[PDB]
């Protein structure tokens, strides 16, 4: 049985992806009652269930566990709070890993690397929306040397 | 049936991870904290077990970022179908010790240095519980009967 | 469809080569000139890119003549389906530096020595643009969904 | 047809061995006695030959007990379909010689030490005729035609 | 052509497995006449034939060659003589190799290791029948360090 | 677009293999007009086209590129000029690589090795036609130590 904060993680994520409890069930195969209990904290959720939510949400399952690890270290998840920024940046990061040798052969963890890139921007008051792939790529190579 | 059964053997175990359905392998995590001075060897416990189906072999092997930016060398283990024990990562620190040079610093799995509790040879790595150390790649195999022949001959 | 798509990324790139339809692999060529003193590491650019189809992995790996007659050690890279960047060869010179011993000589990929422009540690290799350094072997893979279980059970 | 043809090339050759029908590989035996001081390399003869069928590659590779309890490092050889000569195991003793330290002792393939006929560097291994040194794992391969493209494109 | 003592090895093994010459033929596909000649020392046996006997006896073929190697070093096979004990112990040893990491990653040769475990027991006058898996496992780890 | 000297390389090779422009087309699937233009220097040839000529000529494609590299270093190809000798020697060399451990595990490049063996013979005024496999094998091992 996984921690109960997974309920919040799945609700907030479901909402971000613009999906209804009924529409998620249609993709996951859970009962709407089961989903509501999951999110409410009624039913505990298992590791195997987390794999199914990921597929239905169109998010890699391991990311949900990383968010949960943030809950445990602090008491909340900055990543979950600013998930829109994480989405944008994680997509640049993936495009770099699969298309540039300097990234592909040096990278250690794409998630942690996405977060260090966001944290660097925040520290210099730069908005993720006002920059492009090539700017990120140059910076990303800097943090891998 | 296209599913792989996995056992988590302890509270330090992490379920293996994959980014992308098309990726070759599943990333594998250390369950323990290990210090390796230069030329030191260990088999590092993951607290995970798997059931490789008949007709396959599992390959427990290195990651490009780790092997190209550190001196940690991983020898690819061949996991038999039906091995059900704890998966271990077979590792050597292949840095060479430089004369004297001693230090309180230890290198990590990213090639970076921090400060440690003790004095050791310069070049020492410390692996931490939760380090993303290896991957698992599963490939099909041919397992024929052997026949001795005096000369080779056409199939 | 039984064809592999290849991109030549520069004028130093060489199309991969095969002798014999039955051979396991395609020989791969260095696109650059690199000097490696003892214990030195690099990822060496080929200026070639490939598109490994879904369900496979590419293995970028060593050749018997190179690995048995030199100290150049190649760590087998696992190329994912959909990696489309420049292919790199992950290499270490695993000769050990002997005390002093310095020299203007450098060893090549055949184990032979010639005269160089500088003084370096005895044991230094120089890799040249166009050296036939590695091969590419492509094998099928199993990529299942993971299921956690309390105990293993029959398929 | 699910049989692999094998030739025994001498009276020192041993037929390859397997425990369990489901095991990934066939254990392979040294046909000769070899002393390797630190950093010394050799290709060790087995006096065995095999006929790998078209569409496969043979992988001549290490065993966990040997590679984790000794400094003997084996580089995985890729055996082509149609290579019919003597199979060789590509090996280095990757222990480092410690200053002076000389000894009449030699280590074996189990990590143990016995007494030898000569004085050598501490860290020397001796491999014996009949040592269970490597295994053979056979996997299927994809061997396509190459096509050059300006940009990649969907299959 | 293999040595003639293989005839004795196959007879004694056939008998241990409680099989008749006719029943072995039914599983091997040899003629009863061929089997008798094999065991009597009439026909020499080939390496390929040894692979077939193993399958029919339900014993890994390599074990027959190891027994024969004992014949050559001494003039007889202690293992063959006490084959019942070898059977019991070899089964513990296999269960350990496929279920315990300390054994799986350290083992060098399961046959030789089975024999060293028996020889250790004999030297301390302990009966194989009066001990269990967990006792063997502890001892087996001792001989692999 | 490949260099134009490839036209000469394909013509001279076609002729050596005793094939007509029409017969090559039958095996390659090019138009006789295309082949003639290729050889004449009209059409430039692509890398993908070189792979097809190789298959039709029954020669490994990489060899055509090696010949072309000789054109670029000097201004002509000694190998192409004495292609009959290269053929004979390359066949010994291949038989050695696939049948002898000393060659298989030590060889670096079969083409360059074929040429060094010919150059050694030429320097001692020895005719390739008057020697056999075993003489070459002994020499070949000498140049690999
Ligand atoms: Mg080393
Ligand atoms: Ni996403
Ligand atoms: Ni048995
Ligand atoms: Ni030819």
């Amino acid at each position: 049985e996984l921690p109960t904060h997974y309920g919040t993680i799945i609700k907030t994520l479901r909402k971000y992806m613009k999906l209804t409890q009924s529409k998620l069930s249609e993709r996951t195969g859970f009962s709407q009652n089961t989903i509501s209990n999951h999110e409410n904290g009624n039913r505990n959720i298992g590791v195997n269930e987390i794999e199914i939510y990921g597929k239905g949400l169109g998010i890699p399952s391991y990311i949900l566990h990383r968010i949960s690890d943030e809950f445990k270290e602090k008491g909340y998840s900055p990543t979950l709070n600013d998930f829109g920024k994480f989405d944008k940046m994680y997509s640049y990061v993936n495009k770099a890993y699969y298309n540039d040798g300097d990234i592909y052969y040096s990278s250690y963890d794409l998630y942690d690397e996405t977060i260090k890139l966001l944290e660097l921007l925040k520290e210099s008051k730069i908005n993720v929306n006002d920059i492009d792939y090539d700017y990120v790529l140059k910076l990303y190579k800097q943090i891998l040397s | 049936t296209n599913t792989l059964q996995v056992r988590l053997l302890s509270e330090n175990a992490r379920m293996p991870e994959r980014n992308h359905k098309t990726d070759a392998g599943y990333d594998i995590f250390s369950a323990e904290t290990v210090v390796l001075e230069p030329q030191e060897k260990a088999v590092i416990k993951t607290d995970v077990a798997v059931s490789i189906p008949e007709g396959y072999v599992g390959l427990l092997t290195s990651r490009s970022g780790v092997s190209s930016k550190t001196h940690l060398v991983i020898e690819t283990g061949k996991i038999d179908a039906g091995y059900h024990g704890n998966l271990g990562i077979n590792i050597k620190n292949d840095a060479i010790a430089s004369n004297g040079y001693i230090t309180p610093g230890v290198f990590d799995i990213k090639g970076e240095i921090d400060l440690s509790d003790a004095i050791r040879q310069y070049g020492t790595y410390q692996i931490n519980e939760g380090d993303k150390l290896a991957q698992l790649v599963i490939v099909p195999i041919w397992t024929p009967e052997l026949k001795q022949v005096e000369e080779f001959e056409s199939v």
